[PDB]
């Protein structure tokens, strides 16, 4: 069936927003860095590798607000062994109602696509924030574009996007503003 | 890779 169960009573009237992880909220690497926000041990074939994670500027204020405005869902093409621990350390306000990983993506033409149709939500009430356009090729008119982040600590994308989401949380049909 | 390809 669908990837998500019915929305909880409190989230019924809210628009569902799919939020990507890598290069959107954080940026990670296996290359050691001293200013990492999180260090996550990831076991691969018996070997324990360390992943260094950097948080994107204003990510905390961003997730706290989005959590109040929408039914937030983490959707990533990364493996849970990596993404689940990052989400645990990152989401202190319980913004994420659900989390979907690589297995939930549809591999189509070489790319993992976040097929929003599999969510089980009225697409007129769904938005996706992903740094890679290829992630939503199946639903280009539900997408709220955002630039890929890596380490620019002067970034203000997440902060600057809030007013926009603020007004979208009020519309009845996202297509009315995103054109479709 | 465990991260997003
Ligand atoms: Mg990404």
């Amino acid at each position: 069936q669908y990837l998500l169960p019915e929305a909880k009573a409190q989230d019924s009237d809210k628009i569902c927003v799919v939020i990507n992880l890598d290069e959107t909220l954080v940026h990670s690497s296996f290359k050691p860095v001293n200013n990492a926000d999180f260090i996550i041990p990831v076991e691969i074939d018996g070997v324990v590798h360390q992943v260094y994670v950097l948080k994107r500027p204003h990510v905390d204020e961003f997730l706290q607000r989005m959590g109040e405005l929408f039914e937030c869902v983490l959707f990533t093409a990364s493996l849970a062994k990596y993404a689940d621990p990052v989400a645990d350390l990152l989401d202190k306000w319980g913004a994420f109602r659900a989390r979907l990983f690589r297995e939930s993506c549809v591999f189509h033409r070489g790319n993992y696509v976040k097929d929003l149709s599999r969510l089980g939500r009225d697409l007129r009430r769904v938005l996706i924030l992903d740094n890679s356009p290829a992630s939503y090729v199946f639903h280009p008119d539900n997408a709220v574009p955002v630039a890929s982040w890596f380490d620019n600590m002067s970034d203000t994308e997440l902060h600057d996007l809030l007013p926009f989401f603020e007004q979208l949380s009020r519309v009845d049909d996202v297509y009315s503003v995103l054109r479709q | 890779s465990p991260t997003s390809p």
